[PDB]
């Protein structure tokens, strides 16, 4: 297993601000990390594949970077409808495993 | 007393194609092969130089670990002194090999009914490959007729062809994965 | 149109068995795999192990080795999931997401079937 620790567990932002999420791995994964978004009681969706490339169909604000074992997903000009829990899910070694998941609430 | 990456290289997701064999250098560990001994599906655990039973309590040093994907028929060429297409153009082991060559039957994982044209191998080269060196050159091979300068056609050949890897080919044509441990038997760093 | 409609919520007694369906339609079922995810309320996702959609031979995550069975029927295009000897611990919601056979990112998920146990 490659346990992925997400920090911080809690968050507090306001609409119209810039904030960056963080999911560092434990072993060296060659940029094989994807980022997920799950809202309240619905099927989680795909935000960005391979930690840097975007999904055609998502808004033009979600964009993350990082390569190696330190990854950061930064959402800028946050809208209040972007509330939800964010999951990182690596793909390098088996078995695939997601992070604990952090929640991005409002103030 | 920290285990070393036999996990990162054995149960990994995407083994790279053969013409560019990814090479992981292991060092400063305690390599327990009893993790592999338990995993049964290994189609060919052929060790040249040492015997697998006396392999645990030894102490190697400078141990590498290659990896690729090749046809089911062309698996009998990753061995010292073999002749053919893979070991003359992709990956060749020297005559004094002192490691092991492991194989899978990865038809469940790397086979779509659509043409899996993603893996490739080398078809034409000026000279045979020196032992343990790769060639990722992507340019046309040709006899000295006319330098086509990167154009495919008559008497000009794009070197890297692709496998088919269909799930209906056969036990001899579906992709087999291979990991080539090559010990170097100086202070010993790894042990059991 | 791309979707994977599952079965409705369940409720069983400890020891009983369940079969959950995951019916895929809209895309060529063979060009991708199928992964299963289990999410206990208040924790993170867990990969349960894919199943090659052409053949049907599973690959269980080394934790969910026994008690789980990814049977597959290809006449009707529907995967399955079957649990034996339901315990007091596996109350969760079980997804089924189409993760590719060469990329392995879960783009299109299912609605999510819930399985709780009670006495
Ligand atoms: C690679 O990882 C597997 C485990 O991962 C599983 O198999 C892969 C091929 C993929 O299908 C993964 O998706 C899947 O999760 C390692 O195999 C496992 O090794 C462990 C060693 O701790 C075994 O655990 C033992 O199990 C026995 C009972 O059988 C207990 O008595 C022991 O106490 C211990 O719990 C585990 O069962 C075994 N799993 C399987 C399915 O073989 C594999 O060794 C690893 N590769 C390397 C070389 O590191």
């Amino acid at each position: 297993d490659i346990v992925l620790t997400q920090s911080p567990a809690t968050l507090s932002v306001t609409p119209g601000d810039n904030v960056s999420l963080s999911c560092r791995a434990s072993q060296i994964i060659s940029n094989n990390l994807h980022w997920y978004q799950q809202k309240s009681h619905e099927s989680p969706r795909l935000l960005i594949k391979y930690a840097s490339q975007s999904i055609s169909g998502i808004p033009s604000r979600f964009s993350g970077s990082g390569s190696g074992t330190d990854f950061t997903l930064s959402i800028n000009s946050v809208e209040t409808e972007d509330f939800g829990m964010y999951f990182c899910q690596q793909s390098n070694t088996w078995p695939l495993t997601c992070g604990s998941g952090t929640k991005l609430e409002l103030n | 007393t920290n285990l070393c990456p036999f996990d990162e290289v054995f149960n990994a997701t995407r083994f790279a194609s053969v013409y560019a064999w990814n090479r992981k250098r292991i060092s400063n560990c305690v390599a327990d092969y009893s993790v592999l001994y338990n995993f049964a599906p290994f189609f060919a655990f052929k060790c040249y130089g040492v015997s697998p039973t006396k392999l645990n309590d030894l102490c190697f040093t400078n141990v590498y670990a290659d990896s690729f994907v090749i046809r089911g028929n062309e698996v009998s060429q990753i061995a010292p002194g073999q002749t053919g297409n893979i070991a003359d153009y992709n990956y060749k082991l020297p005559d004094d090999f002192t490691g092991c060559v492991i194989a899978w039957n990865s038809n469940k994982l790397d086979s779509k009914v659509g043409g899996n044209y993603n893996y490739r191998y080398r078809l034409f080269r000026k000279s045979n490959l020196k032992p343990f060196e790769r060639d990722i050159s992507t340019e046309i091979y040709q006899a000295g007729n006319k330098p086509c300068n990167g154009v495919a056609g008559v008497n000009c050949y794009f070197p890297l062809q692709s496998y088919g890897f269909r799930p209906t080919y056969g036990v001899g044509h579906q992709p087999y994965r291979v990991v080539v441990l090559s010990f170097e038997l100086a202070p010993a760093t790894v042990c059991g | 149109q791309i979707q994977l409609v599952q079965s409705g919520p369940e409720l069983k007694k400890p020891g009983e068995t369940v079969k959950i369906s995951c019916k895929a339609s809209g895309y060529t079922f063979t060009d991708y795999g199928l992964n299963w995810v289990k999410q206990a309320p208040g924790k993170g996702l867990k990969w349960m192990g894919w199943i090659n959609t052409y053949s049907g031979e599973p690959t269980y995550n080394d934790e969910f080795r026994g008690r789980f069975a990814f049977s597959l029927e290809t006449s009707t295009i529907t995967a399955y999931l079957k649990i034996n000897n339901l315990k007091n611990e596996d109350t969760a919601t079980y997804f089924c997401a189409r993760g590719g056979n060469w990329d392995w990112y879960f783009d299109v998920w299912g609605a999510g079937t819930t399985v709780t146990v009670s006495s």
